[PDB]
């Protein structure tokens, strides 16, 4: 219904986990200014593919694998979420 | 890995002797309640005869149930001898116990440990 | 060189523990 | 002979030990740390696996301490992680390994303390 | 200290009840011979090794010297 | 490779250059019987008890103070250094006073053990003993000396952990008494640590004076909750009620010390706690009555509350797996008003990028810094054991510390940059003089005491230090993995709640006031009675009763950390777990299960039955609290700063205050301490 | 305060440990005589039968009498149970020990063949440590109560067991029940920790 | 109420036990006892204190009456030594 927060988790040092990386050194300081105040926890993976959750009106979630998943597609991926 | 058989080879080959055991109580149960003056019904006890063996139906190192039937076995000659008692033989019916319960909301309700 | 005397066991323990006396007065 | 299985040998059937204390209770291997009080690094160096805590209530005649963990006073001692890892799995207890501590190296001189 | 004291074994033949229970008499009065060289031979000395280590310290040492207290404090304990 | 060879019985070891002999032994795994000689502390050669004979050499030598030279064999259990032991050992019991059943170092005696190990069966000493006169060091050490065997262990950690140099030794021959010459008690943090160094038991501790002996007292090794540090600790437990709480060495965190505070305040913990769930009754009173009934008069006004009406104000010590029970409780009625009673600024990345708020160097790492530009608090009375790291990385290493506060007792030589937020640009701009020294600096680091962020003017305070740290990082060129931006904070659950996606501040429940509020162990005065909505339901979940607890309409008792397997995190967020020392007492229960089973009344039920499942929710909300003992760096600090620049606030010239000034500030802080009856006894005697 | 002992010993068993490793090598696996005197000859499980028929019926090596058969449990060697049996021969007046390895799942066979006190003690070591006799003639509980569940002289078994006893009247029978002892049972952690210098 | 407290509250159901009984207590309070002795004078700055005997008595230990302003308490004993 009405999207709350989104958590990234994001492997540190993987394949994976990379390019989700860049996302956040490309697009985090842009996307906290165009809809700010959007709690965006970006957290910590364990050798467990990148993944992004996202609370939504009453306790509802939803999961996104994007591991391997390249820049652009993250960028989109977390623009879909903040429809 | 490797590992010498206890008495079996294969799980298969040892669940022949689980059924020949299983047949073994089912038998007996009948024999039981009427000589230790037992109270509960034959349905009732050979009721519990499949529980138990069934409760370890999840195995299937060979070995174990190469065991677990001989530990059956040994717990049959006592019964079927009364080398146990009513009191021995009635343990298996929790009869004072009150079943613990198991819904969290059950337990949170009663005694800190989980 | 029957009888009311009886040992009766204790705690004696000093009770090692303390509850809130909720307050006297309500708000 | 020589079968072959692929089990991590549990023997938790074998056991005998009443489910709820196989089931809900964690073993926790680990090295026992030093007495700070002492300074005898001697009770730091066997791999331990010790059980959770459970109530420890007051008999109501006495003030005895009581209990109803059967699996309470147990603390076996094992010789590395491998071996206390094998045995929980083993038993069908669930565990929560935790790494040594050895202290690091830490150099020390007499003279430091004359410099100035 | 048997390897000191003199007593002669009891053996029997026809391991039969009645052999045995003659050998256990016999043994009580083969024991009889041996408490009799006991009492006659036993030395003057102390009961009890006292490397402190061991057997726990004298009433009196333990009460006046530090080190009898520390070794009957970790021996108890 | 200098290592240099040199044999220990034969094992023939490689060590580095200037290791001690002692030290040789160690890595074969001998141990040399020492007394006088910590790790921590500096070799002082007074007992001589470590005598060894290195070989084919004329005399013994001390293990603790030779360096081992090349291919020296030592031989530790030789004829001639075991007629070094059985002669010194002759001697330190010589003068001592045989009430091994008085000390209560009992089993806890690095002496009798030695003797009873090494030394000697009998006594010699035919003559009459010594005695000295007990005095008073404070409240906390009681000093039975006549015990001491002149060791000087406590003279130097005194001196060199502690910089409280107020003990010292008096006079000389069989009569030199190691005790302050003039009666001043020995009052700092990091007192109760000469007990735990003694090996002696001349001076012990006064609260556990005589309530057990150690063989007994059974040890369940857990985390200090008390302050931020996260230090580790061991709870001595005797029958179910802990007798003692001592330190367990972790090298990173406490590393074998532990603060005044978390080692006498478990005396707290035993009393005003609450145990039986009482709920408003009659004219207004609390009555004592069974969880389903008190369960359902929350619920119940749970179901009628929509979101946004029921807001959460926890605080201090509730545990992590509490902090995500309680989230998702007030989610599955919509509102995401969870806050903390610390404010941390979120005006900016906010709580989103690790990074911004925790001590992003480790403690570990102040061991490595070049200068360090303390600004806004009193390490030492915040956080102590980490007042302990720039202590000994100002004395061993060469840390140049600057502190931006009140000029305040730091048992070390800080430089005063002055009292003032603003003039933290002034080292922005390169105007004031220590701008150069951190341009000097290869790795500099800089901390922004959470104790500071508290004020109106926090968020600008945050703001004004990132832009600092970003040039301070650009002039010095620092590499990326050094990092100098990091916050230290006070409370123990701050952290964990702000990386569950916890919000700091009730300054959201400020705007709009919850008909509902579900306070969870929060006994400080952030929102009352007085500024809540007229209906003001509010139910306290904790174990104290202190502030919360009678402004309540329902009171739901919980447990203490040394009462349930909990995980708490400390500042730089290694995440660590409490262990359950003693069963919860009265009717009392783990936090996070009254609020699964207060869902399951109230129908919206949360996932997690058990609390391995918790701990996997916990992995979903912040993967970071199901990882234990481990740091981790990904410094996302330079969008921090973007978002940082993005942000204009104003810092006013008020000056930026440490609340704890001075250590009567320390002692009582928090319900598990202001209700301990040793705190106060602590308390008049500095008042 | 040093034992009175004859060296003749040390050496004259040392000598046969050697003559026995020669005799069987396969079964084998180590024999050491300890400074108490005593002779240990470690052997292969598969060795149980093997190694005792040899020392019950050799000329130079006749071991008649079975002393004991007992099983150590370390808990940590991957074969906790380590079955010692100690026998004894009249003929020389010395006495032997040897020890084998057995785990939970894996029996070893059973000596009643060579001696006929084994029948009892094997069926102890069943009942107290849950090891299987192969081909054993009635192996069933020596010690345990008729229903005992587990093996009680494991070290992961709790002293004081699961299940105690009273008397019902409601059911005038004496039924079971989870232990809950009154007051538990002190652990001491009483070990010193300084080493002795070996 | 003994020496050391253990009364029972009025409503304590743990007075039944009492009931048709009564309460082992002993009336000789050591607290008192030890008090009612004199405090014994010395003229050496160190004293010993065998407890009144040797090996029937406590272990044996050394107080130092050196200060009037406190007499020594053997910690076994409980006597005051009055330099
Ligand atoms: C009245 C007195 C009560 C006494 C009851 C009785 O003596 C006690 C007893 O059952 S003695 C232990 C029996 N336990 C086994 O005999 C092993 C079974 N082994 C499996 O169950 C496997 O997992 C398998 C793959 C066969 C599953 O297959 P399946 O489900 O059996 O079909
Ligand atoms: S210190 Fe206390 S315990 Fe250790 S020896 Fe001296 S008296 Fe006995
Ligand atoms: S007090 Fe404890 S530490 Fe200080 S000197 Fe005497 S013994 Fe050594
Ligand atoms: S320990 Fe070596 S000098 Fe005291
Ligand atoms: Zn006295």
């Amino acid at each position: 219904l009405g999207l709350r927060e989104i958590r990234v988790h994001l492997c540190q040092r993987s394949p994976g986990s990379q390019g989700v990386r860049d996302f956040i050194v490309q697009r985090y300081v842009e996307l906290k200014k165009a809809h700010p105040n959007l709690p965006i926890l970006i957290r910590e993976c364990s050798e467990v593919q990148p993944k992004l959750w996202a609370r939504y009106a009453f306790g509802q979630e939803k999961t996104v694998s994007l591991n391997n998943l390249s820049a652009d597609e993250v960028t989109r991926a977390m623009q879909n979420v903040l429809s | 890995t490797s590992v010498k058989p206890i008495f079996s080879r294969d799980l298969n080959e040892a669940k022949r002797r689980v059924r020949e055991l299983y047949r073994a109580w089912y038998r007996e149960v009948p024999n039981t309640v009427h000589l230790m003056q037992l109270d509960i019904t034959v349905k009732q006890g050979r009721d519990k005869v499949r529980e138990m063996f069934m409760k370890n139906a999840h195995v299937t190192d060979p070995r174990v149930v190469d065991l677990l039937v001989i530990k059956g076995k040994m717990e049959l000659q006592e019964t079927i001898k009364v080398w146990k008692q009513r009191t021995h033989v009635m343990r298996f019916f929790h009869e004072t116990e009150t079943p613990r319960p198991k819904d969290f909301l059950s337990k949170f309700y009663m005694g800190h440990d989980p | 060189p029957a009888t009311p005397e009886q040992y009766v066991p204790y705690s004696t323990t000093r009770k090692k523990i303390h509850e809130w006396v909720p307050p006297s007065t309500p708000y | 002979q020589l079968i072959t299985v692929d089990e991590k040998l549990d023997i938790t059937t074998l056991t005998g030990v009443p489910e709820e204390h196989i089931k809900t209770r964690k073993v926790r291997i680990f090295v026992p740390a030093r007495n700070n009080m002492q300074s005898g690094v001697n009770n730091t160096k066997k791999w331990k696996m010790e059980f959770d805590t459970r109530e420890r209530w007051e008999n109501p005649l006495m003030g005895w301490a009581s209990t109803a963990d059967p699996l309470s006073n147990m603390v076996l001692t094992f010789s590395a992680k491998e071996d206390a890892i094998a045995f929980a799995e083993k038993n069908g207890w669930s565990y929560d390994v935790e790494e040594k501590k050895v202290p690091k190296p830490k150099s020390k001189s007499y003279g430091a303390n004359f410099s100035w | 200290v048997y390897d000191q004291v003199e007593f002669d074994v009891p053996i029997g033949s026809r391991g039969d009840c009645y052999d045995r229970y003659l050998c256990r008499v016999e043994e009580m009065r083969q024991s009889l011979r041996i408490i009799e060289q006991c009492l006659n031979k036993m030395p003057p000395g102390e009961i009890k090794v006292d490397d402190a280590k061991v057997s726990p310290p004298k009433r009196a040492e333990m009460k006046t010297s530090m080190e009898s207290l520390i070794h009957h404090f970790k021996l108890y304990t | 490779s200098n290592l240099i060879e040199v044999f220990v019985d034969g094992q023939s070891v490689m060590v580095e250059p200037g290791t001690t002999v002692l030290q040789a032994c160690e890595k074969v795994g001998m141990q040399i019987p020492r007394f006088c000689y910590h790790e921590r502390l500096s070799v002082a050669g007074n007992c001589r008890m470590c005598l060894v004979e290195i070989e084919k050499a004329p005399k013994v030598v001390a293990a603790c103070a030779m360096p081992v030279m090349k291919g020296w064999n030592i031989l530790t259990n030789s004829e001639k250094s075991k007629k070094a032991r059985e002669g010194v050992m002759e001697f330190l019991l010589a003068n001592h006073p045989l009430d091994c059943p008085i000390c209560d170092q009992g089993g806890e005696c690095d002496l009798q053990d030695q003797s009873m190990m090494f030394g000697s069966d009998r006594s010699r000493f035919l003559e009459g003993k010594r005695a000295v006169e007990d005095k008073n060091i404070g409240p906390l050490v009681k000093t039975i000396m006549t015990r001491c065997i002149q060791c000087t262990r406590c003279i130097r950690f005194a001196s060199e952990i502690a910089g409280v140099d107020d003990l010292g030794t008096t006079g000389r021959g069989n009569d030199m008494q190691v005790g302050t010459y003039i009666e001043k008690m020995f009052m700092s943090e990091l007192s109760g640590n000469v007990i735990d160094i003694c090996p002696v038991g001349a001076l012990t501790s006064k609260p556990y004076a005589f309530t057990a002996r150690p063989w007994e007292t059974r040890k369940t090794e857990s985390i200090d909750v008390m302050d931020a540090v996260g230090s580790n600790i061991v709870v001595s437990t005797r029958t179910g009620e802990v007798m003692r709480i001592l330190p367990r060495m972790h090298e990173d965190i406490n590393e074998e010390w532990i603060s005044d505070k978390t080692r006498f305040a478990y005396d707290g913990l035993k009393r005003q706690r609450l145990t039986e769930p009482m709920v408003r009754n009659e004219k207004g009173l609390l009555t004592y009555t069974s969880w389903e009934d008190a369960l359902s008069r929350v619920a119940g006004m749970l179901q009628n509350f929509e979101g946004n009406a029921v807001a959460a104000i926890a605080g201090g010590l509730v545990d992590a797996e509490a902090l995500v029970a309680l989230k998702d409780l007030l989610n599955k009625v919509d509102s995401d008003n969870l806050c903390t009673e610390e404010i941390f600024p979120t005006e900016g990345a906010g709580t989103d990028l690790r990074s911004n708020y925790l001590l992003n160097t480790t403690i570990a790492g102040v061991e490595e810094a070049d200068v360090v530009l303390l600004v806004g608090t009193n390490p030492r009375f915040e956080a102590p054991l980490f007042n302990a790291r720039i202590r000994k990385s100002w004395l061993h290493n060469d840390l140049k510390v600057a502190l931006i506060g009140s000029p305040v007792d730091l048992t070390y030589r800080y430089d005063h940059l002055g009292d003032s937020p603003k003039i933290l640009q002034d080292i922005a701009s390169g105007r004031h003089s220590f701008c150069e020294v951190l341009k000097d600096a290869k790795k500099p680091m800089v901390v922004l005491g959470s104790s500071a962020l508290q004020r109106d003017d926090g968020a600008a305070i945050l703001v004004a230090v990132s832009n600092m740290v970003q040039k301070i990082r650009v002039t010095t060129g620092v590499a990326a993995e050094w990092k100098v931006m990091n916050i230290l904070h006070r409370i123990a659950s701050q952290v964990a709640a702000l990386d569950l996606g916890y919000k700091p501040g009730v300054e959201a429940i400020r705007k709009n006031p919850p008909k509902m509020l579900f306070l969870l162990g929060a006994d400080g005065g952030c929102i009352t009675r007085q500024d809540l909505p007229k209906d003001c339901f509010i139910v306290y979940q904790g174990h104290h009763g202190d502030v919360g607890a009678p402004m309540a309409d329902v009171i739901l008792p919980g447990a203490a950390y040394t009462e349930k397997s909990a995980t708490y995190v400390n500042t730089e967020g290694r995440a660590q777990q409490t262990k359950v020392a003693v069963t919860p007492p009265g009717l009392a229960r783990e936090d996070w299960k009254i609020i699964r089973a207060l869902s399951e009344i109230a129908g919206i039920t949360l996932p997690y039955d058990t609390l391995d499942q918790v701990r996997n929710r916990l992995e979903e909300v912040s993967p970071n609290l199901v990882r234990y003992d481990d740091i981790e760096e990904t410094n996302y600090f330079q969008q921090a700063s973007e978002l940082a620049k993005l942000v204009n606030q104003e810092v006013l010239a008020d000056p930026l205050v440490p609340p704890q000034l001075t250590i009567k500030d320390f002692y009582m802080t928090d319900s598990i301490s202001r209700a301990s009856q040793t705190m106060a006894k602590c308390v008049k005697a500095v008042t | 305060t040093v034992r009175p002992r004859s060296d003749v010993t040390h050496k004259q068993l040392s000598a046969f440990g050697e003559y026995v490793a020669e005799i069987l090598p396969k079964y084998v696996q180590q024999v050491q005589v300890s400074c108490l005197d005593e002779l240990e000859i470690c052997i292969h499980p598969d060795g149980v039968i093997p190694t005792l028929t040899f020392l019950r019926d050799h000329t130079n090596a006749q071991f008649k009498s079975l002393a004991d058969l007992t099983a150590v449990d370390v808990p940590t060697r991957q074969n906790r149970f380590e079955i010692v049996y100690n026998l004894l021969s009249l003929r020389f007046n010395s006495r032997i020990r040897v020890k084998t390895y057995a785990d939970e799942l894996t029996p070893i066979d059973s000596i009643v063949s060579v001696h006929i006190a084994a029948n009892w003690y094997e069926r102890e070591v069943w009942d107290m440590f849950g090891v299987f006799f192969f081909n054993h003639p009635d192996l069933r509980r020596i010690l345990t109560d008729y229903g005992f569940e587990g093996h009680p002289f494991r070290k992961d078994f709790p002293l004081t067991g699961y299940v105690e006893l009273r008397y019902d009247d409601e059911v005038k029978r004496v039924v079971a029940e989870p232990v809950e002892l009154a007051q538990e049972f002190r652990k001491f952690d009483l070990n010193s920790p300084w080493e002795a210098f070996p | 109420i003994t020496h050391t407290g253990q009364v029972y509250d009025e409503k304590d159901y743990r007075r039944v036990r009492f009931v048709d009984r009564q309460k082992e207590v002993n009336e000789n309070f050591a607290i008192d006892l030890i008090a009612q002795q004199p405090v014994n004078e010395v003229e050496h700055r160190i004293i010993a204190c065998d407890g009144g005997g040797g090996a029937l008595g406590h272990p044996k230990v050394y107080i130092n009456l050196d200060k009037e302003t406190k007499t020594g308490t053997c910690g076994y004993c409980g006597l005051q030594f009055k330099q």
